[PDB]
């Protein structure tokens, strides 16, 4: 389990 | 647009960190020359599958859009990053 909540910002329009 | 960032890019060849304005607008990011004022590389915001907001550098993660991804050295890190998630908020 490899977290990246803080710094790592998941975007959802990667096409 | 004229929202620029002035990042700085460490590319190899020199030791020398290069000035670039990065332009982040509502439907692209562009990478402009800082003293040629020329646009050298230009992404489309649906190319981003994330980003590394760090205080003295900011990454973008273009995925399988190219090679490696890009990082730059700014205090305006995390500037760019709500910036960037501002536009793309208004795409999503």
């Amino acid at each position: 389990g490899r977290s990246k909540e803080s710094g790592w910002v998941e975007n959802e329009i990667y096409y | 647009g004229v929202s620029f960032f002035l990042v700085k890019e460490k590319m190899k060849g020199k030791n020398k960190l290069v000035p670039r304005l990065l332009g982040i607008t509502k439907e692209c990011v562009m990478r402009v020359d800082e003293k040629t004022k020329e646009v050298i590389q230009e992404w489309s915001l649906t190319n981003i599958k994330r980003w590394a907001a760090s205080p003295k550098s900011f990454t973008l993660d273009f995925g399988d859009y190219q090679d490696g991804y890009y990082s730059v050295q700014t205090t305006e890190g995390e500037q760019i990053a709500q910036l960037i998630a501002g536009y793309i908020d208004i795409i999503l």
